[PDB]
């Protein structure tokens, strides 16, 4: 019954959390969080126990030394706080209610800002892979969009790390969806920084993000359409998931737009990157079968990463100038090493359409490379050792007869 | 004999990810004609796909923390990684049926991904030791690596007996001769050659830190550290854990 | 922070919250679940709802969503000063109604800045500058002048009129576009029957 | 549950009236200060310079499509034949392939 709980059980699982193995303290507050979940009735003893008993008592184990630890309270805070905000209600058929849940605000609030400030990344990215968007409700709007949200836009600023940039472009949705449209202007550059990162798979959930939150309509009208801009080249980059998300995407805002819309913004967008004409925008296959061939890999490494990038565009661009006959001719460049690595390049036989190719992506070349630059034990043992003396008693023999 | 043991080790457990080395196999025509996004998969593209090798440890059958991917890397004609990942679990928190969990993924199209494989070898083998050098693990076909106990996809089972001796022979334990270990090794190779491709599954390869910032000599194995009265009494001086509830409650 | 001198707006695009305070269930004490719906009103009809809120689950004193804007700036005309709460309770998505007010924002008394409630069944509002609830020299500058007053009402119109032009525009497109839908289905059934012959072609 | 909720003067009256019929009338909440007046007078203008461009934007649109004509159905019903006979051989060669 409820009552055994709380009165037998409960004392002794906080008991365990203060242990000596950090297995047994990470154990203790997942069978501590499963217990109490059980509970359906307040009795007269236990009325606030919550913020008094349970809430202090495992306080610690957001600053435990051992990581296993702090990976189990981050894991399990979506859930304690959750339950304590349901306990109030049985407590209520039974101080002010406001007051007790601006109290419990304030605690849940604490212990979250806590954990997303953690020197370790993997307590970060599991506080976020577990409810990030659930304890959204225990902040606020305001006060999510002022606390919440610039602690998680520190996390695009690691560099050593493309995990910790993936978890937030992953799990930004739901917080940016909460906080509401007073944080669309903050989260445009960041997701444009995305886009234009050392790490590809950081690219392809940047997309994935974007996707989403213009599914929901969280995204103002200019925005999707520099945002389709912007994303329309990745129809033609060597890489082959970013290739796929940026269908996704404009599959997706193709779908969401009104038809005028449509065939006045985002068709004169992709006509370059289509071989012919298309009508089934919102159908993915449709837009698949039809997109141009790629730019080979090797052509596109060795553009990328040769040094003095701008100048290779420079003389790019011109030679496409004289093609386009803006000009009379193309002239020789100034740099010999310019001259050589053209002629490199164009021995792997890089194509003239690959050269509009290149310089259609070149925004996100250039932004790219200088980011780049930048960037069961004793018995165990004892087998052990007994198999070691048994092979070199055999060893040993067998070389002095030998 | 020296040893280091996994209680005292406190450092992140790396494992590097070595080459698939196999042959994968394709579906008929009708499977594309019914479903045409096979056609843009990654498995029906003529070159090798940009595949990306997931890891998670597991332990009784219970996840011990979030998957690790393999950073972006292009291939032309294997699949090469050589790459050194980091786990986020550390050797004394390993228990000593812990198992990695390692997943291949390849497109299959826009947002989707799906699995080509999947191995499952045990870090504690036979007597309490951690896994060390190059091993070879098998390859389970479209079946996402599993982590139950016991394991549902297992990674390692004339080729036993010289895996055996092999052992035998560098820790000391064999005759003394240079030039017949010279060509027999070879005959070893070329012997584990033809086994490989003689099999029909594939074969990832892996290699777990044999060379560390301490000696190479040094391996790691498990361990951790824990008439008058008749009438048993376990807890005969301790702390009334429900008063103290009660006492801070009201 | 509410200045009590009149001539400030209360309307509904000042607005953005809302909640309920000690519902009483009628079967037993269970605690139900609860959404609010909000109807436009009239004195001749309670128009449909134009707002649907998150279920919140085992809860009889929900607090919902802010709703910035009312439904946001989509067609609602947020300068209506009178509205209609509903909330809707019950478990199992099997869902009844509880709590009916014809609320005129402008006769709700202030409350600072914390939602409080005292009688049953009560409804506690939000707008800019803080919660609402039912009734149980040297800081001066200068004003903007005529001209400028009419320059800005000048300014909104012809925002208008070109907006209401441009709808037209976009209708009488998508009209043009709609006749050759009829040619549009042969075009895709080409489309499909182009790409499956490209896919068997390569297999 | 259910529940309801002389001079100066008159020229100050006047001008409270106007203030919330304004109000009422439009999404600006007045009266506004010459600083907010401001600001939002520019907003205005670059709204109003938004809609016309977008407004300009579909008259060019509406020109491209006045362009354009209707395809004959027809020949579309003609390649849509074309397909099915083209989709029927490749089927009837691949059976045969996989039978070889």
């Amino acid at each position: 019954s409820v009552e055994i709980l709380l009165d037998r059980i409960t004392p002794y699982l906080l008991h365990f959390s203060n242990d000596s193995v950090p297995r047994v303290r990470a154990e203790a507050l997942r069978t501590l969080t499963k217990v109490l979940a059980l509970v359906k009735e307040v009795p007269r003893n236990d009325i606030n126990i919550y913020p008094e008993y349970i809430l202090p008592g495992i306080a610690h184990l957001a600053q435990d030394d051992a990581t296993i630890v702090r990976l189990a309270y981050a894991e399990n805070i979506a859930l304690l706080a959750e339950t304590a905000l349901r306990f109030l209600e049985l407590v209520q058929l039974k101080g002010n209610y406001d007051t007790e849940l601006q109290a419990l605000h304030e605690m849940v609030q604490q212990k979250v800002v806590t954990l997303l400030s953690d020197p370790e990344n993997i307590v970060k990215q599991t506080l976020m892979e577990n409810g990030i968007t659930r304890l959204c409700v225990f902040f606020g709007r305001q006060k999510a969009n002022d606390v919440l949200l610039s602690h998680m836009i520190t996390f695009l600023n690691d560099k050593n790390d493309w995990h910790l940039r993936g978890a937030f472009f992953d799990s930004i949705v739901g917080v940016a969806a909460y906080v509401g449209w007073q944080s669309s202007s903050i989260l445009k550059p960041l997701l444009q920084q995305g886009l234009s990162d050392a790490e590809e798979f950081v690219i392809v959930k940047a997309l994935y993000a974007l996707t989403c939150m213009c599914q929901l309509g969280l995204l103002q009208k200019p925005h999707v359409y520099e945002f389709a801009s912007d994303i329309a080249p990745f129809l033609c980059h060597p890489n082959l998931w970013i290739r796929y998300g940026a269908v996704g995407f404009i599959t997706v805002v193709a779908r969401q737009i009104s038809t005028a819309d449509v065939y006045c913004k985002l068709m004169p967008y992709l006509d370059p990157y289509i071989t012919q004409p298309i009508i089934q925008i919102e159908r993915k296959l449709v837009l698949l079968s039809v997109l141009k061939e790629p730019v080979s890999r090797s052509i596109f490494d060795y553009a990328l990463r040769s040094k003095d990038i701008t100048s290779l565009f420079r003389h790019l661009h011109m030679r496409q100038k004289k093609r386009n006959g803006s000009l009379p001719d193309c002239p020789p460049p100034e740099d010999p090493a310019i001259a050589q690595l053209l002629k490199k390049l164009l021995s792997q036989g890089m194509t003239e359409e690959e050269e509009d190719k290149l310089l259609a992506l070149k925004d996100f070349m250039m932004k790219s490379n200088k980011a780049k630059a930048n960037i069961t034990c004793k018995t165990e043992l004892q087998q052990l050792i007994q198999q070691k003396r048994e092979q070199c008693n055999a060893e040993r023999i067998a070389k002095q007869m030998m | 004999f020296h040893y280091i043991y996994s209680c005292d080790l406190d450092i992140n457990v790396q494992l590097k990810i070595g080459s698939l080395e196999g042959k994968r196999e394709q579906k008929s025509y009708k499977a594309v004609l019914e479903d045409p996004m096979l056609k843009f998969s990654g498995l029906y593209q003529e070159t090798c796909s940009d595949l990306y090798v997931t890891c998670q440890v597991f332990a009784e059958g219970k996840p011990l923390a979030l998957p690790v991917r393999t950073s972006y890397k292009a291939f032309s004609t294997r699949w090469n990684w050589n790459e050194w990942l980091k786990l986020p679990v550390k050797y004394p928190d390993l228990p000593r049926n812990a198992q990695v969990a390692l997943t291949i993924w390849d497109v299959y199209g826009p947002g989707k991904a799906v699995p080509v494989g999947g191995t499952t070898v045990s870090l504690f083998g036979k007597y309490g030791m951690f896994r060390q050098g190059m091993h070879d693990l098998k390859v389970w076909p479209n079946v996402e690596a599993d982590g139950s106990e016991p394991t549902k996809t297992p990674g390692r089972t004339q080729m036993s007996r010289l895996a055996k001796l092999t052992k035998a022979h560098r820790q000391g334990h064999m005759v003394k001769v240079d030039w017949l270990d010279r060509l027999t090794f070879r005959e070893i190779e070329m012997i584990n050659e033809s086994e490989k491709r003689s099999s029909n599954f594939m074969y990832l390869m892996v290699e777990f830190r044999c060379v560390k910032c301490d000696d190479k000599e040094y391996g790691i194995v498990y361990y951790e550290k824990d008439e008058l009265v008749k009438v048993p009494d376990p807890q005969m001086s301790m702390e009334n854990l429900v008063e103290s509830k009660h006492h801070k409650l009201a | 922070l509410h200045v009590e001198l009149p001539s400030q707006q209360r309307r509904l695009r000042h607005l953005r919250n809302i909640a309920a305070r000690n519902i009483v269930n009628r079967n037993g004490h269970q605690l139900l679940d609860t959404y609010f719906t909000l109807h436009l009103c009239s004195t001749e009809k309670i128009y449909k709802e134009f707002y649907r809120s998150e279920v919140i689950k085992n809860s009889l004193n929900p607090t919902w969503r802010s709703l910035d804007f009312g439904i946001m700036p989509d067609r609602l005309d947020t300068s209506v000063s009178c509205f209609v709460v509903k909330i809707w309770g019950g478990k199992e998505n099997i869902y009844q109604l509880l709590i009916e007010w014809k609320v005129c924002l402008d006769g709700l008394k202030y409350l600072g800045q914390q939602i409080h409630a005292r009688n049953q069944n009560e409804i506690i509002f939000g707008l800019n500058d803080g919660y609402y609830g039912a009734p149980f020299q040297n800081c001066v500058r200068n004003s903007y002048d005529v001209f400028s007053l009419l320059r800005l009402h000048r300014a909104q119109c012809a925002i208008k009129q070109t907006q209401v032009t441009v709808q037209k525009i976009g209708k009488e497109i998508e009209e043009k576009l709609r006749l050759t839908s009829t040619s549009n289905e042969l075009k895709k059934k080409s489309e499909c029957l182009q790409l499956k012959i490209l896919v068997l072609q390569n297999e | 549950s259910r529940r309801f909720i002389e001079n100066l003067s008159r020229r100050l009256k006047v001008t409270g009236d106007l203030f919330d019929i304004m109000s009422g009338q439009t999404d600006v909440d007045h009266p506004l200060c010459e600083e907010c007046t401001d600001t939002l007078l520019d907003q205005l203008d670059t709204q109003l310079n938004v809609t016309e461009n977008e407004c300009q934007n579909y008259k060019r649109c509406l020109e491209i499509l006045e362009q354009m004509n209707e395809d004959d159905s027809e020949q579309l019903q003609m390649e849509l034949k074309e397909l099915a006979l083209e989709e029927e051989r490749l089927i009837q060669e691949l059976e045969d392939v996989e039978k070889n």
